[PDB]
């Protein structure tokens, strides 16, 4: 999927 | 005679300068005058096992007075990152002076120091300070105001550098 | 010749002279007085020049000491972040290829890797800027051309993955406030889209490779992909696997592996429970093998080096998080039952360790599970619970450990007044005090699960601390305070039976105790503990009487400490058994309060004066629990007679001769009463008015006389006679007086008669008397006393609020105007004075002089503008209200509109477009909206162009896009437009608005020139205009 929000 | 670097970062207005001269002749200072690039102090401390001197480099918090910036960490032997219980900005700032802090240096004895603590209205609560346990720094509640805990900091500096925990100061 | 230096460095009509600035930059780094200071600025005015890129390359053609190359690399950052955009292509180009082939030449050789590792940071930071500056539009092939070199060399693999790392760390972790949204959502998506490659990379070197520092390295730089990376690169490949297997183990991998692991088990997901249950089984079975459950983990780590002490830190802090997070998936797998028991087992072994940072780790952890524990059921020993079922047997270790290493429940300290007095003070809110609060917290909660085993073990360390095998006075300190800690945790009649049994063994300790050391700790002890039990004390009349007896009889003992142990005792008793002095108990003819007040003289004979305040103010506890209003009354009468007698002797030699005033002991005397009279109006309260009655016009006489004498020292000597004792006693008793009428006013509920009575004199004994006196010698405090009446009053002191102005308000402003430094605390006071009047006392401000309004206006902006942060935000709030109460009056808000909008907006664009100014944003933003809205919504019925009617928001469109573009000539109309109609649309959403203004800020430090491609124009005009129909849709809700 897509990257995550740090 | 043995003499260390001292790398003092953090945001405006947080103390370091204030602390700094606090060490230097006692005298606490009630007026915020910015720092202009960065300003040399010698503090002398006595151990147990002689005398060890902290050559602080007192840097400017502001961006528009910053100077020199990451040239002034080069060579350092210990860094001190201060900021304000009072304004969680401060704090939130943290991990950009450790950023700019590590790259320069790679692996120095870091001390996270919380300054202000005696004022009654405490923004950054001691449950959110968090940072320094995945960056094995050495956090350090402390209050240029008050002395609370005022010598803590360079005493763990030393005890690092030296390589003795059982090193104290004697104040002679 | 430092001068000549200077110029010639900052002469660009000549060329470089790399010798001299290799001579200025060794006397930096290692000079010795003003020599630095000078080649410091020199450097930073070098640096600043537009030019000084131009002898860069120079500087690295000819330089020889690496600080001068770090400059010349600092210059050429400089110009990166800043101008890359206006170069031309081909400077781009030739940058471009000098830093890529300066970056291969420096790592191919592992000597100068070695020399100088800061030059290969630095220049590895350079490309990564110039990558956000270019990648991926100018640099589609960056990835795979750096992926293949890594592939084809091992060094040049190390570097790649050092820069990888950095520009993971600059796109994904450090973008806020370095980037705007647009361009980082832009980075990240093109960071994301080429991520396979170099997981691939990653994979292959840890699965193959052999040298130890590129597996270091490539290792690291996975540690920091972990923040951001998708889960299906985690937890759908053999990472964690190869993780546990091959480096975790490893003793040079093991710190490095086991952070990246404890990254992986903070994630939460629903999802992939199969694996995290196969990451902690697999770890554990790694741990159990590189660290043996019977090893002594605090002497390990006392012993250990930096690497394992590291290790342990790391080690707790992947157990609480895998814990924390996952302990109900751990638990419902019976067979892993015995490895969750395990891993409790690390924990309580890493509780045992001496410091302060694992252990707050541990007990972090600990807390959470009493909590969660507690919350399944608070009951004590139904069936069990199952999860307590569970955990049943290591409560009992985790209590023990609670019990045995409580920490101590207070904090005081000795500080210096201003004025040279020594005071013992108790910190509010520490770390240290937080760790007794989460400890005291988790104790509490083991105990309501069972009380019996917490007894017990409290009695089994009573027990070895009577028979002397463990015997010592931190020992006992720590048992009592943990004693201590869990008042309340059990019910009345436990609690009474094994209260009454832990003070029978401490009394029988004392007395078999020898030395007045250890029996004056003991006796601490059992003062500490029965402090901590009100509901004991209340209970049992008699015990509460000895108590206090003997507390009584202590305060006369001049052993170290006894007497403040006393004291602070007495008042934490009289604070929470307040009730239990001013009724009659059975078997006494009086009540105990008339009982102390006879003989008060004769117990506080011995104690120092701060003892004595303490005792005064637990007294004035004790008196105003008394409902009846006579007998309150007559108590209050009795109970300020001792003072009452040297204040009424004092007044009236002062009487007979002014002079007497300048007496040093007189003064002292004065400020101790006065000490004890706000001690006294603290603990009583409102029906203190009395007392201060009594005193009221006499203090306002011993006050204005006493501040006129430090103004004429002042003038006879300069400020350097506020050091003298004298002057500092004089101002002692003048703030001891504000302290008292501030404090009394606070406390008093009854508006209209403070009014009446007491502020009148204030007028002209303070108020006026402030204003007469020089500069130096005003008194900040009467400024926020008056601010304390002001909030305490509102609508019952307005009509004052002019003549309070007219002594203060002018004279403070020509103080605070010529800079923003002298006179802090004058500054700080002035504008809390000016909020409180503001917030309760608005319509003062709408019935004075224009010129008047004007000025105060003036004095908010130059609030705002201040470099303090407090003064700054005061100022921040007082115009926010302002605004408010201006939009509530609608009578005069349209004048006030027309007056003043543009320049509030103006000086608030100026404010928030610097750097220095930042930590307001919030309410900068916040100002901004309501503006804007104000402006949007259609209130301001006035145009604010009278020759020309046109509608307001266009007119506020044009006046503020003129103003940025003339602050910022270098922006682009585009820029400024878009910045505008953000503005103008996303007024009713604070933190798009705060966004968009730190899109602004970053925007407008960058040339941009012509190129409007990094600007993604229609990226932000949609989502501008999508948050204006979001907006609308709400507004039409
Ligand atoms: N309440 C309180 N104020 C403090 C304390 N220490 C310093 N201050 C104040 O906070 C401000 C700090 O000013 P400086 O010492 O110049 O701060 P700095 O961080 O060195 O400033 P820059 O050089 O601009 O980064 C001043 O107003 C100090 O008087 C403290 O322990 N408590
Ligand atoms: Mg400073």
């Amino acid at each position: 999927s897509h990257y995550r929000a740090v | 005679q043995v003499q260390f670097k001292l790398v003092l970062v953090g945001d405006g207005g947080t103390g370091k300068t204030t602390f700094v001269k606090r060490h230097l002749t006692g005298e606490f200072e009630k007026k915020y005058v910015a720092t202009l690039g960065v300003e040399v102090h010698p503090l002398v401390f006595h151990t147990n096992r002689g005398p060890i001197k902290f050559n602080v480099w007192d840097t400017a918090g502001l961006e528009k007075f910053g100077g020199l910036r990451d040239g002034y960490y080069i060579q350092a032997q210990c860094a001190i990152i201060m900021f304000d219980v009072t304004s969680r900005v401060t704090y939130k700032n943290v991990p950009n002076w450790h950023r700019d802090l590590v790259r320069v240096c790679e692996n120095i004895p870091i001390v996270l120091c919380g300054n202000k603590v005696d004022i009654k209205d405490r923004k950054v609560k001691a449950k959110s300070i968090v940072f320094h346990r995945k960056k094995n720094l050495q956090y350090y509640d402390i209050s240029a105001k008050s002395n609370y805990n005022f010598e803590k900091p360079f005493l763990w500096l030393a005890r690092k550098l030296i390589g003795d925990p059982n090193l104290e100061f004697v104040a002679m | 010749l430092a001068d000549h230096a200077a110029r010639q460095l900052l002469d660009f009509s000549q060329k470089l002279d790399i010798n001299l600035l290799d001579n200025v930059v060794n006397c930096l780094y290692h000079g010795e007085g003003a020599q630095q200071r000078m080649a410091q600025e020199v450097l930073t005015h070098l640096k600043e020049h537009p030019d000084a890129w131009t002898r860069v390359d120079t500087i690295l053609e000819f330089s020889q000491n690496m600080n001068t190359k770090y400059y010349g690399l600092q210059i050429l950052e400089n110009v990166i972040k800043t101008r890359w955009k206006i170069l031309p292509r081909n400077q781009c180009e030739g940058i471009k290829k000098y830093v890529v082939g300066l970056i291969i030449k420096t790592s191919s050789d592992p000597t100068c890797v070695e020399k100088e590792k800061v030059y290969i940071g630095k220049l590895n930071m350079i490309l990564v800027q110039i990558l956000k500056q270019e990648w991926p539009k100018h640099w589609p092939t960056f990835i795979s051309d750096i992926v293949g070199a890594s592939r084809t060399s091992e060094s040049l693999c190390q570097n790649n993955m050092v820069i990888l790392k950095l520009l993971s760390e600059e796109v994904f972790d450090f973008s806020s406030g370095q980037i705007t949204q647009v361009k980082s959502k832009h980075l990240k998506d093109s960071m994301c889209n080429e991520f396979s490659q170099i997981f691939q990379l990653c994979q292959f070197v840890m699965e193959n490779s052999q040298n130890a520092p590129l597996v270091h390295a490539t290792l690291e730089t996975l540690l920091r992909f972990l923040n951001w990376i998708p889960l299906g690169y985690i937890f759908e490949t053999k990472l964690i696997s190869t993780l546990i297997y091959k480096f975790l183990n490893v003793p040079m991998f093991r710190n490095v592996s086991l952070k990246c692991l404890t990254e992986i088990a903070g994630v939460s997901v629903s999802q992939y429970e199969e694996q995290f249950v196969t990451l902690f089984t697999l770890t554990m079975m790694q741990l159990k093998q590189m660290l043996p459950l019977n090893t002594n983990i605090r002497l390990a780590y006392s012993n250990g080096k930096d690497d394992e002490q590291n290790f342990i830190q790391n080690l707790s802090l992947f157990l609480c998080t895998f814990l924390k997070e996952h302990d109900q998936l751990i638990e419902k797998r019976l067979n892993l039952r015995e490895t969750l028991m395990e891993a409790l087992h690390y924990m309580l072994l890493v509780s045992e360790v001496e410091e302060t940072e694992i252990f707050k780790i541990c007990l972090e952890y600990w807390n959470h599970l009493a909590a969660e524990l507690y919350r399944e059921s608070p009951f004590s020993t139904f069936d069990v619970p199952p999860r307590r079922q569970l955990y049943l047997p290591m409560l009992f270790k985790v209590r023990l450990l609670m019990v045995s290493r409580m920490a101590k429940p207070e904090e005081v300290l000795v500080v210096e007044n201003d004025q040279g007095e020594v005071v013992r003070e108790f910190m509010k809110d520490t770390d240290s005090i937080n760790l007794y609060k989460n400890m005291r917290e988790t104790l509490v909660y083991l105990t309501h699960l069972d009380y019996v085993d917490t007894e017990r073990i409290m009695t089994e360390k009573l027990h070895n601390q009577v028979n002397g095998t463990e015997w010592s006075w931190k020992n006992l300190n720590t048992l009592c305070w943990a004693i201590g800690s869990i008042s309340g945790a059990m019910h009345e009649e436990d609690e009474k039976r094994f209260l009454v049994t832990v003070i029978k063994d401490l009394l029988g300790l004392c007395e078999q105790k020898r030395g007045k050391d250890n029996k004056a700790i003991i006796a601490s002890n059992i003062m500490y503990i029965v402090g901590q039990y009100p509901r004991f004390l209340r209970a049992h009349w008699k015990f509460l009487k000895t108590v206090v007896n003997k507390l009584f009889e202590f305060m006369h003992e001049t052993h170290d400490g006894v007497q403040d142990m006393a004291c602070d005792t007495f008042i934490k008793i009289a604070q929470k058994c307040r009730r239990h002095f001013v009724q009659v108990q059975v078997g006494e003819v009086m009540p105990f309060i008339d009982e102390i007040l006879n003989n008060i003289n004769t117990i506080i004979c011995d104690l120092q004066p701060q003892q004595v305040h303490t005792f005064y103010e637990a007294v004035g506890y004790m008196i105003g629990a008394q409902t009846d209003q006579t007998v309150q009354e007559h108590l209050i009468e009795k109970y300020m007679l001792l003072p009452n007698q040297v204040w009424d002797s004092i007044i009236q030699q002062a009487t007979k001769n002014v002079d007497i005033l300048k007496d040093p002991e007189t003064v002292k005397q004065l400020g101790s009463i006065l000490k004890t009279n706000v001690r006294a109006c603290k603990a009583v309260g409102h029906p203190f008015v009395i007392q201060l009655g009594r005193i009221y016009l006499d203090m306002l006489n011993v006050y204005k006389c006493l501040s006129e004498n430090i103004s004429a020292a002042i003038q006879a000597n300069g400020e350097m006679v506020t050091k003298q004792p004298l002057i500092r006693s004089m101002r002692t008793v003048k703030r001891e007086t504000l302290k008292l009428i501030s404090g009394w006013v606070s406390r008093s509920n009854d508006p209209q008669m403070v009014a009446e009575n007491f502020v009148p004199p204030l007028l002209d004994a303070v108020l006026i008397d402030y204003q007469r006196n020089v500069p130096a010698a005003r008194e900040p405090e009467v400024l926020s006393t008056m601010a304390i009446i002001v909030n305490k009053l509102g609508g019952h002191i307005t009509a004052e609020i002019p003549q309070i102005f007219d002594a203060v308000f002018e004279c403070t402003l020509n103080m605070i105007n010529k800079d923003f430094e002298e006179y802090p605390e004058h500054r700080t006071n002035f504008f809390l004075l000016l909020q409180a009047v503001n917030s309760h006392c608005f319509p003062a401000f709408l019935a004075i002089p224009p010129t008047q309004f004007k000025l105060v206006l003036d004095s908010i902006i130059w609030a705002f503008k201040h470099t303090m942060r407090n003064v700054a935000d005061t100022g921040l709030q007082i115009l926010f209200t302002l605004l408010q109460n201006v939009a509530q009056e609608e009578a005069a808000a349209q004048s006030f509109y027309q007056t003043y909008f543009c320049d509030i907006l103006q000086h608030i664009f100026s404010v928030v477009t610097d750097t220095s100014h930042t930590a307001g944003l919030t309410m900068h933003a916040s100002i901004l909206a309501y503006m804007f809205n104000l402006v949007e919504e259609g209130k301001i019925s006035t145009s604010l162009n009278p020759g020309n009617p046109v509608n307001n928001q266009i007119f506020l469109q044009e006046y503020v896009a003129n103003l940025l573009k003339s602050a910022f000539p270098h922006l682009q109309d585009a820029q400024v437009k878009l910045f505008v109609t953000g503005l103008f649309s996303l007024n009713q959403d604070i933190p798009a608005f705060k966004e968009h203004l730190r899109d602004f800020l970053v925007q407008i430090k960058e040339f941009a020139g012509e190129d409007t491609s990094d600007l993604f124009l229609e990226e932000r005009e949609i989502a501008l205009r999508q948050a204006d129909e979001e907006k609308h849709k709400r507004q039409m809700s």
